[PDB]
């Protein structure tokens, strides 16, 4: 590479080497396992960097992960991308065979795994062919990647290349037959890190990340680069902490013992350290949760709130980066009450810095932003996947008309507020009207004789798609379809025929499929019944 | 006397795991080797059987078997 | 594309319309079903071509064919290819999830399928997002592909473009851990016809295909091109016979009603055809099968020539063409009795023209042709894949050293007769010595008390991996591990330690794995076992 | 009388068919629905049942449940 000092080039290392803030004394910490500072922290990635170059990895091999949240991941999101290396991220949450699948599609050298995912790779290990080596991973002095730094020097010169050569990729497991690699560059991750940092650190009193921070990710850390903010945190400086598997209890203990103010997580773990009893009688009001998974609900937001919790959300996926929006909220709107805020915390939020976001048609029409009118979001951004890796057909759909089409329906207020509604997929299409899903579940939820609702369509001649409901039912409440028909039609506030009731079709079905990732699958569930 | 036996039956039919260690105290979940969907299909069964009407209301606050037995 | 017209392209077009010899009243038939000339089956191409071309299939799209051995599949082998398209030929045989693997790997834009193939279909139909539009073949007037035909005119210019352009595609389940696909281009195709029509054609009196042959395969014609010899029957203009769904009775009585003289089968449906009670006063000297499967065995190629059959062997695999060895005697070869031309004809056989194969070691040396040393065949030929599509590490091993790897151990005569012993990764690697299982299964067989016989290595500490026998015994015969080890001590003629016989550690277990081509799943087996 | 009688019931349990039109003129293949694999397993679950010890070799030339069960 011809290197032409005069032109920059936007690399990770730059990331590392020439940060925001740098103290050597900060420390580094893994749960009650490890703490070495930063300047140990930069001495181990040289030599991660040493053990790559021996063990034969070039400037375009792959080398994946099977981690938990550790200070070995955090090293591997910067040791391999420097060396010129991919860095696959294994989602351990799906079934051995795609697991197997995303291996095989992206044809890794080296896997780094650790000792409690061993059962997994037990039953793919034959059918693989392309690993070479694997490095398991361990809580103890036993650890092969300890074994294997502590052999080499803590000097490395880092090379300098093109900014556009592929540093991350992982796969995303949406509607689709099978899993679609996304992948991203180096000039992508630090305008990344650079944007979502002019964004968010700038707010005036609310929802800061700054240089006083805490940081520990309550985020699995192998699915979106855990919203980028391990990236961030190192950029800043910031003492970091990592707690390994994630248990209510632990994680407390951790808040309470280390003094951590920023987080992020998704609503059910949220819920589950709110509602942790160890949790009661603990300090809350230096926390800053952002909520970013999926749809933070009003009601847990609101008791977050009366935990005195600076609880707010945020919107991403696996193709954009992910941070497309934040909810930011203007002086104020801090003056509001416990309700209020919680109904303006719950939102999607607005675009950050750098992103260009519109709702369409399907005849990309740019609907208007009047806080009523539903469309499908579009986005661009300096840091969105071009295409899916290996797949053309896909990847055209994609990118549509210029922009990146996210699958998500959504109103945008006048004063920007981006409220999502449901998914494209998802949609009812009742003769010549389009409503959602999620409201009509909730509305359902609402009864006293259910415990989950799944509403999907089911098709017809004259109104074309009517939507039908599967629910469980509750104690001693053998209510039928007619019951909850019933509780349906005692509501108000809708469109369409009368109320929009007059196809419901309301059934009650006992077991529910459920995805790998805890969601409900729809499409199973339709060719299960349809 | 009775009743308390099967329910350690049920539980320990699906999951293949003798009723000697699986009795009142032993969890829905751990020795079992339940996941989610696991541990819930457990609990609908509990109601196929015994003829109750779980709600997962009262799933959501149970964890020790134990509290499902006898709230039979 | 710039035509110069001096400058000659090699097209599948050139093919079908500058035969070796065209006669417009010779008939194709389908078994009991259709009958029509080459003129009907010229008009027929051009009628495929425009429907083609008004469902929107462009210079690059997949059209992907489930069918069985047709006259429509014949079209299929033409059509597409001069459109510009590439034929995806599926392997009905896999199971559904590989079917649909290779339908998603390939992305294919239309999918023809027979009406028999439907319930494959229906589970996976969900999890596809490539396919358009999809094609029912039938085998009466209801068929969808007959009616989109019979709406278009006889009348098509066909374009010219490059000879590199891929022309067809087809998925291999080999030894790895997905299927891996092959392509070939029209230049490929046309050599393959042209060579092996100067190898087979010019033989003095023995198993030549020529101008009054009738051909009939029964070879299910989406494996390999069915050996390429519809095209070769197609270019000598010779009549031919399709059978549809392979039936023994069925297979016999076109046989004798069609007066077929030329086939190509695998020795099972060979077997069938010997053994079936109406082919006892059938006659039987005219025929000309080619068995290239699999091996055929010698008391089977001795029983054909008993009822008076031309039958010889053949060599390929997908990778290869296929065609890469024939068997062909010199003509004081067919003065040999029964039993000398039997082994004779059961040899792999000597390359066919334009072909350089050599046995090597696994440093790649080359070793001598004497008729005992073997080692691995490397070919070179103007019709071999030049890499598996969208690999790059297996593409990297299959053309190792600048030569095509079969995968297969053989040892060569002086004269050129090649002899494959058994595949690479079967073998079996005691200490410092090299021998096959094949050999070992067939002498274990051969006791009185089998079914069945699998030989599997078993590693060990001084000696390696060391050889181990499953089996399954006989009636009335509880045979243990003493017996079969007695049995192969009785007999004769082994290198290694005295007899080779010293850690067979012969085992009898029940069942044994098959995969959906019909052969155990050695792998399986190991993995099962250790 | 008895013996004819569960030769009928081995090859109508794995393939889930009942024992009125699973006979012995119903043969080991077709109006059961069991493949190649199927058709050996079942054949083989029959010596696993009455004890036989059956090579393939008369499942060679058996095609008709028949001639197995009187073979017995
Ligand atoms: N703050 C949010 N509110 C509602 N939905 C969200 C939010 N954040 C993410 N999602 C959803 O999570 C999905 C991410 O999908 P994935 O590609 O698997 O990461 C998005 O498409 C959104 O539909
Ligand atoms: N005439 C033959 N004798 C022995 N083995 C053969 C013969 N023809 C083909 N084979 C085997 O069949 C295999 C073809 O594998 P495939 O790629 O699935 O078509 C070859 O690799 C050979 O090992
Ligand atoms: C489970 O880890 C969720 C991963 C799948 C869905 C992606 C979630 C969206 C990603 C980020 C949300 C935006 C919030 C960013 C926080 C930045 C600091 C304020
Ligand atoms: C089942 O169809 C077998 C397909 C998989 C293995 C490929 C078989 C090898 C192909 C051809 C053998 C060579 C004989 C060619 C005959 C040419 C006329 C003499």
């Amino acid at each position: 590479y011809v290197n032409d000092p005069s032109n920059y080039q936007l690399l990770i290392k730059n990331l590392l080497f020439s940060p925001v803030a740098f103290n050597p004394e900060q420390e580094i910490v893994y749960a009650n396992h490890r703490r070495h500072s930063y300047k140990t922290f930069h001495d181990r990635v040289r030599q991660f960097a040493n053990a790559l170059t021996k063990m034969g990895v070039k400037k375009g091999d792959t080398v994946a992960v099977m981690d938990y949240d550790s200070h070995r991941y955090l090293e591997c999101y910067f040791a391999i991308p420097m060396i010129g290396a991919k860095l696959h991220m294994i989602n351990v949450r799906l079934s051995p065979e795609q697991i197997l699948y995303t291996i095989d599609h992206a044809e890794d050298d080296i896997i780094l795994i650790h000792e409690e995912f061993l059962p997994i790779l037990d039953q793919i290990k034959g059918r693989i062919d392309t690993v070479t080596r694997y490095v398991v991973l361990r809580d103890d002095e036993e650890c092969e990647y300890e074994r294997l730094l502590e052999q080499e020097s803590t000097e490395y010169n880092f090379p300098d290349f093109d900014e556009n050569t592929v540093a991350t990729t992982f796969y995303t497991t949406g509607t689709t037959g099978f899993p679609k690699g996304v992948f991203f560059t180096h000039r992508q991750l630090v305008l990344h890190t650079m944007g979502i940092l002019s964004t968010i650190g700038t707010n005036a009193s609310q929802g800061r990340l700054h240089q006083g921070d805490i940081y520990m990710p309550i985020t699995p850390m192998f699915h979106v680069h855990a919203w980028g903010l391990p990236y961030m945190a190192t950029m800043l400086g910031v003492k970091q902490v990592y707690p390994g598997k994630y248990v209510p209890d632990v994680l407390l203990n951790l808040i309470e013992q280390e003094k951590v103010t920023f987080s992020h997580c998704v609503p059910t773990i949220l819920h589950l350290l709110l509602s942790s009893p160890k949790s009661k009688a603990m300090d809350f009001s230096g926390w800053k949760v952002v909520i970013g998974g999926a749809a933070l609900p009003k009601a847990l937001c609101k008791s977050a709130l009366e935990r005195d919790i600076d609880v707010f959300a945020g919107y991403g996926m696996s193709e954009t980066g992910p941070i497309l929006s934040i909810v930011q909220l203007t002086p104020e709107q801090l003056e509001l009450d416990v309700d209020q805020q919680a109904e303006y915390r719950s939102k999607t939020g607005k675009k950050v810095a750098l992103v260009e976001a519109y709702i369409v048609d399907e005849d990309m029409n740019k609907l208007p932003h009047d806080g009523e009118t539903a469309g499908e979001i579009v986005v661009r951004a300096p840091w969105l996947t071009p295409n899916y890796y290996k797949d053309n057909k896909n990847s055209k759909a994609l990118w549509r008309g210029g922009y990146l089409h996210t699958g998500d329906v959504a109103h945008i207020d006048d004063e920007g507020f981006i409220k999502i509604t449901d998914r494209v997929k998802d949609m009812i299409k009742i003769s010549g009207e389009w409503v959602s899903s999620l409201e009509l579940e909730d509305i359902l939820h609402q009864h006293q004789s259910v415990s989950e609702v799944a509403v999907i369509g089911m098709p017809h001649n004259k109104w074309g798609e009517v939507p039908l409901a599967l629910v469980t039912l509750k104690e001693d409440a053998q209510v039928t379809e007619k019951e909850l028909l019933g509780f349906a039609k005692d509501f108000i506030n809708k469109g369409i025929l009368a109320r929009e009731a007059l196809l419901l079709k309301v059934k009650i079905v006992d077991e529910i499929a459920k995805t790998s990732v805890g969601k409900v699958d729809k499409k199973e569930l339709r060719k299960l019944h349809l | 006397s009775t009743i308390e036996e099967r329910v350690k039956k049920i539980i320990g039919e699906q999951l293949g795991v003798k009723q000697e260690e699986v009795t009142n105290n032993a969890s829905f979940v751990e020795d079992l080797g339940a996941d989610s969907l696991d541990t819930v299909e457990l609990v609908m069964a509990l109601e196929e059987e015994f003829d109750t009407e779980i709600p997962d209301e009262e799933a959501e606050k149970i964890t020790t078997v134990q509290a499902a037995i006898d709230y039979i």
